[PDB]
């Protein structure tokens, strides 16, 4: 049992830490389009008053 | 010559159907939004498809107004007039507002409002498509 | 998602048990964690029993069950301890080297910002430790002011008194020095400002007197708002490391020696000399003239002045329409002084409250009046500048900043901050002991004081100052000072002379200062307003024995502003029995 649910413990562990990673950068780039968006629209609009 | 800024268009439209086909037998009410069970919509968006070959091109898309980003002025199209559906106007809209999240901030880029209310103005002789920026 | 501020080993955790959710290596995060209740923990998400109906936080007694960090009620067959192995489970789960000088921190993680020791360390730790102390000092000091009366204003009397009422049950203002509140107007349907005020006590009664920025009007109906603000995390030290060139590496000495500039001209070659200057000045002697004779003396530099508020700044725009041209000057207001061009750091010569000032990089500016400063604001600074020079001006010996939650005990002046804290180790490079301000019956005793002596008997013997015994009828009714026997004694102290029908009255409480001028007819001045203002005689009352009144520094950056001649009327007596006035009686 011992190296049994050790693995099991181990490779959830591993399998957490990816999807974390992911979650990370998802995040992250979400900063930057909005980022992006903004700069954008005003690099449009100071044209047209 | 309609003048340029006349969007709304509506006793024309009955006042047409009232000298033509007056004696029809079940009400009609321009601007669909009143219809009722969409087979109403059915008989309105005809007779619209052809009381809207008589009014001018130019008059017909989107319906812009300028807002305030907070204290900072925008153009956004803040309603619709098709060539059928009659004038369509927005529910939600909000003037002067400082912050504005992700979800509208989408829904701002994606308007042709920002895009063509600031680009040159184009003229094409190689189709017949109205251009338009 | 960055470097821990305790192991700087990248990492991505937050104790949000702490107001500013920092980021702990998994090593130090654990130490935190453990060593109080500082026990939720901010990852990527909540750290909880996310466990439905379970919600307890704590990581310890967490547990990893599955895809949700459990509790035991719900924790499933397999699950995991998530606080263990002395190391939190959290990103690099490795890569975490950990650190010891975590004690400190824990403390400073938890700590009141009030008594000494507090402080002590707030300015005693290392940088990262000291720019996040001093972020959550002010986040305290902050979300303490919120809670507190909206000023409806009505009974706008005068040019100065509004007078003002309040919302009932909810006014906690005092009223010296500056207390910013922004007045909305009522208007239409919603709410347009009017700038923000200031206020003082204000003579007679309800008579508020009022100042601030902006040039707009008041209206009945004006309710200020207590103002509101959040804290913004900072980033470039306190303090650069020093540098002393070979060379006035970037700057060219000058063509003109001026006489007021001569003395500090000594000093105006080796300021280029080193990246920047730290100094300590006699109050206003010549500070201004020192700052101007730099910017001739260096004609050829974007030299840019910085000081507390508008106020410090008032004497250095005079002195730049004394001898820095309109042209080459810009003078910046936010939303007072814009006798130059508003806004423009394209400017030999560049004028500013560090608050107004945003980020910038030229050559030279003055850092000033650091007995108010903070390494809050000496890293705002560097924080905003990266210019070939810095200088530093201010003996920490004038006032404090004032802290105002530094509660039971005191604090150092050179805790004032790491200048000041430095201003102590280091003291000057350089110095204004040119008195351009006193006779020599001030300077030669209030050097005595603390300076030492160090002030030069600076031109003349005027003594017409009366170091004038007094025994101390002074009251404080709610929170207004009034000294009915005091204020007919300065009163009465002028009339048996009538002819000083002049002088300002001077008090460390304009409440003090304001029934004063209820009674004397003479204008009001907090002791604390004081520095570029200097009145030819001016007034001022020992009133209460407090160290809002009788300490070395309050009394003597407002000792200095003597031009020629004081009155002290002293319920106090060190200073009266030390300090070498003409000693006078009691009417
Ligand atoms: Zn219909
Ligand atoms: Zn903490
Ligand atoms: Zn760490
Ligand atoms: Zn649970």
């Amino acid at each position: 049992r011992d190296a049994a649910m050790q693995r099991k413990l181990e490779k959830m562990a591993d399998q957490a830490m990816t999807q974390m990673y992911k979650q990370a950068r998802s995040e992250d780039k979400r900063a930057k389009v909005t980022s992006a968006m903004q700069t954008m629209l005003f690099t449009m609009l100071r044209k047209l008053d | 010559k309609w003048d340029l800024l006349k969007y709304d268009f509506t006793e024309e439209r009955l006042k047409l159907f009232d000298r033509y086909f007056k004696y029809w037998d079940q009400t009609y009410h321009p601007n669909c939004v009143n219809c009722l069970d969409d087979r109403c919509i059915l008989h309105c968006a005809n007779f619209n498809v052809l009381f809207s070959t008589v009014f001018p091109p130019t008059s017909f898309g989107p319906l812009v107004r300028k807002i305030f980003v907070d204290g900072v002025p925008f153009v956004v199209s803040t309603g619709y007039h098709f060539r059928e559906l009659g004038v369509v106007h927005n529910q939600d809209v909000n003037l002067h507002s400082s912050r504005l999240s992700f979800k509208e901030l989408l829904v701002y880029a994606a308007d042709p409002a920002m895009h063509a209310a600031s680009g040159n103005l184009l003229l094409d002789k190689r189709t017949t498509c109205f251009s338009v920026a | 998602v960055g470097a821990c501020v305790l192991c700087n080993s990248q990492t991505s955790l937050r104790c949000g048990a702490c107001i500013r959710r920092p980021f702990l290596c998994c090593k130090c995060c654990y130490d935190h964690v453990i060593s109080t209740s500082h026990k939720l923990v901010l990852s990527v998400n909540p750290y909880v029993c996310n466990a439905p109906g379970c919600d307890v936080t704590d990581v310890t007694q967490l547990y990893l069950g599955g895809m949700s960090y459990y509790c035991k009620s719900h924790k499933p067959p397999i699950s995991f301890p998530l606080c263990a192995n002395g190391q939190v489970f959290g990103l690099y789960k490795n890569t975490c080297v950990g650190s010891d000088n975590v004690t400190d921190f824990n403390a400073i993680a938890t700590c009141d910002w009030t008594n000494a020791g507090d402080y002590i360390l707030a300015n005693t730790c290392t940088e990262r430790l000291k720019l996040f102390a001093a972020e959550t000092l002010k986040a305290t000091e902050e979300t303490f002011k919120l809670s507190y009366g909206i000023a409806t204003v009505r009974e706008v009397l005068s040019d100065r008194e509004l007078h003002l009422s309040w919302e009932v049950g909810k006014p906690r203002p005092p009223l010296n020095r500056n207390y910013v509140f922004t007045g909305y107007r009522v208007t239409k349907n919603s709410k347009v400002q009017i700038g923000e005020y200031t206020f003082e006590k204000g003579d007679y009664g309800d008579a508020v007197v009022y100042r601030g920025t902006t040039t707009y009007k008041l209206n009945v109906g004006d309710y200020f708002v207590l103002t509101s603000h959040t804290v913004m995390p900072l980033s470039a030290p306190t303090l650069v490391p020093q540098e002393h060139y070979v060379r006035i590496t970037g700057l060219y000495p000058t063509l003109n020696i001026s006489d007021e500039f001569s003395s500090n001209v000594a000093n105006y070659q080796k300021v280029g000399m080193q990246k920047y200057s730290t100094l300590q000045g006699p109050p206003g002697t010549g500070k201004s003239h020192f700052a101007i004779g730099l910017a001739l003396y260096y004609p050829s530099a974007r030299i840019v002045y910085t000081a507390c508020s508008h106020a410090a700044v008032d004497a250095l725009c005079e002195k730049a329409l004394k001898y820095l041209p309109i042209d080459k000057c810009s003078r910046i207001i936010p939303a007072c002084f814009d006798k130059f061009k508003v806004n423009s750091t394209l400017e030999q010569y560049v004028f500013c409250t560090v608050n107004a000032l945003p980020e910038t990089t030229a050559d030279i500016v003055v850092f000033d009046e650091i007995s108010m400063a903070t390494n809050y604001d000496l890293s705002v600074v560097n924080a905003r500048l990266r210019a070939k020079h810095y200088v530093y001006i201010g003996d920490p010996a004038q006032l404090p900043a004032p802290r105002t939650l530094l509660t039971k005990g005191t604090l150092e002046p050179e805790y004032f901050n790491s200048v000041c804290r430095l201003m102590k180790t280091i003291g000057p490079d350089m110095f204004l002991g040119t008195c351009r301000r006193c006779p020599a019956e001030i300077v030669d005793t209030v050097s005595a004081l603390v300076y030492d002596n160090k002030l030069k008997a600076h031109k003349d013997k005027s003594a017409q100052c009366f170091k004038m015994f007094y025994k101390g009828v002074i009251t404080h009714d709610v929170s207004s000072a009034i000294n009915r026997p005091q204020i007919g004694v300065v009163r009465e102290f002028l009339t048996r002379n009538p002819a000083w029908r002049k002088a300002v009255f001077i008090s460390p409480y304009n409440s003090q200062n304001a029934v004063a001028s209820k009674i004397l007819g003479l204008p009001t001045q907090t002791v604390d307003s004081s520095q570029g203002s200097e009145y030819d005689y001016v007034i001022f009352t020992q009133t209460t024995e407090t160290a809002h009144s009788c300490n070395v520094n309050r009394f003597n950056v407002a000792i200095t502003r003597a031009k020629v001649g004081i009155l002290c009327i002293m319920s106090d007596r060190d200073l009266y029995d030390k300090l070498q006035f003409t000693s006078l009686e009691i009417p």
